[PDB]
């Protein structure tokens, strides 16, 4: 910057954004009875 | 007469950081003549 002994005549401000995101996740699986009632092991639902 | 030193003042969007400054002197004059008649005059040249 110059100030000369007159003066009269410059700066600026900026903000940026930012931006996310929420995606859904999840997943499943399946059994049938009789998996339960004939298998070797009676802990297998644990 | 008014005066604005330099500083908060001249601090306008012409000069932001106020380094003028400045005085001034105003006044009325007027005069009327009720008696031109009693009023003379000569002209002449002089060396």
């Amino acid at each position: 910057p110059a100030l000369t002994e007159n003066g009269g005549r410059r700066v600026g401000f900026t903000r940026i954004q930012l931006i996310g995101s929420i995606k859904k996740f999840g997943f499943f699986y399946e059994w049938t009875q009789e998996a339960m009632d004939f298998d070797t092991d009676e802990e297998l639902d644990s | 007469t008014y005066t604005k030193k330099p500083g908060i003042e001249t601090v306008s969007y012409a000069d932001p950081y106020g380094e003028m400054g400045l005085t001034s002197i105003k006044w009325y004059y007027g005069s009327l003549i009720l008696r031109p008649e009693w009023i003379a005059l000569f002209k002449t040249v002089a060396a």
